[PDB]
């Protein structure tokens, strides 16, 4: 199951 | 034993030949379960073992969007990385990115991972805390300050406690049948003539899973360490992995050496020699 | 830019039995930059039907892939892989070995 932010930017 | 998930994401540029190509595998332990690139016909994350296929319409259209949001965030950080190194927009450059957990025999988190690289070389990684970061340079410090103004790492902290662990155990008790079946290697010891003096023996281990493996040459019970040729773990093709070690030995030499095997799936560690 | 040039090997799945079905593999690893080309080759002759994994890396974050192609062995038949990195200058070529 993935991960994503709940956006992360470099 | 102990266990792994993985997810792996790789983003390549190239100019002048449309938008960067994003390619994303999932693993559990040494097992590949999901796959997702950004130039096949139909982009969909697509199974590739048999105990995810169970998995509902909506995990796959949920796993379906984060791939390709995560395809175009890394669009954007290659052009903001372009400006954070001062470089041309005419190269074609690499950003990876793998995070993941391990989890101990009684399901129970270990330790936790999210870590990126630019162009090959370490760029920030969440450190074991699972609470700061480490930069491999001032441009990957730019980063920081952003991902720690944001709080990056406490949300990444709660999945890898939370889902990733939980998700994990999932797809361990559901892929039981594989996922917790060691297979032992088939194993013996070939002879290779090189001259009248010297002979090759090659120690093999083949159908193995998982991959970590140990493979020793002894000559008088003394290691060979500097002498062994040791070829890489490989894939066979089927889940299982191979591997081989030889040692270049005097002829009629060839008793005082021995071949060692320990794999997990071995009650004992094995002793192998040759015999014509 | 680092450069890492890639590791081969060329193997069969199972062992080599002249007449009985089986897998050819070219396993490519340690290399970076990811772009490759492998070729698979019967008697000097690319093989048509050539399957691969999809990218993948480790822990040093260089790359690895699996190419590999359903053949049946025989005595007189030679087959070899064929690597083309931006680390060399001209394509490699490793022959296949049963005993290898």
């Amino acid at each position: 199951k993935r991960w994503i932010i709940l956006i992360v930017r470099m | 034993g102990s266990h792994s998930m993985r997810y792996f994401h790789t983003s390549v540029s190239r100019p002048g030949r449309g938008e960067p190509r994003f390619i994303t595998v999932g693993y559990v332990d040494d097992t590949l379960f999901v796959r997702f690139d950004s130039d096949a016909a139909s982009p969909r994350e697509e199974p590739r073992a048999p105990w995810i296929e169970q998995e509902g319409p909506e995990y796959w259209d949920r796993e379906t969007q984060i791939c390709k949001a995560k395809a175009q965030t890394d669009r954007e950080d290659l052009r903001t990385l372009l400006r954070y190194y001062n470089q041309s927009e005419a190269g074609s450059h690499t950003l990876q990115n793998m995070y993941g957990c391990d989890v101990g025999p009684d399901g129970r988190l270990l330790r936790g991972y999210h870590q990126d690289a630019y162009d090959g070389k370490d760029y920030i990684a969440l450190n074991e805390d699972l609470s700061s970061w480490t930069a491999a340079d001032t441009a990957a410090q730019i980063t920081q300050r952003k991902w720690e103004a944001a709080r990056v790492a406490e949300q990444l902290r709660a999945y890898l406690e939370g889902e990733c662990v939980e998700w994990l155990r999932r797809y361990l008790e559901n892929g039981k049948e594989t996922l917790q079946r060691a297979d032992p290697p088939k194993t013996h010891v070939t002879h290779h003539p090189i001259s009248d003096h010297e002979a090759t023996l090659r120690c093999w281990a083949l159908g193995f899973y998982p991959a970590e493996i140990t493979l020793t040459w002894q000559r008088d019970g003394e290691d060979q360490t500097q002498d062994t040729e040791l070829v890489e773990t490989r894939p066979a093709g089927d889940r299982t992995f191979q591997k081989w070690a030889a040692v270049v030995v005097p002829s009629g030499e060839e008793q005082r050496y021995t071949c060692h095997v320990q794999h997990e799936g071995l009650p004992k560690p094995l002793t192998l020699r040759w015999e014509p | 830019m680092i450069q890492r040039t890639p590791k081969i090997q060329v193997y069969s799945r199972h062992p080599a039995e002249n007449g009985k079905s089986n897998f050819l593999n070219c396993y490519v690893s340690g290399f970076h930059p990811s772009d490759i080309e492998v070729d698979l080759l019967k008697n000097g002759e690319r093989i048509e039907k050539v399957e691969h994994s999809d990218l993948s890396f480790s822990k040093d974050w260089s790359f690895y892939l699996l190419y590999y192609t359903e053949f049946t062995p025989t005595e007189k038949d030679e087959y070899a892989c064929r690597v083309n990195h931006v680390t060399l200058s001209q394509p490699k070529i490793v022959k296949w070995d049963r005993d290898m």
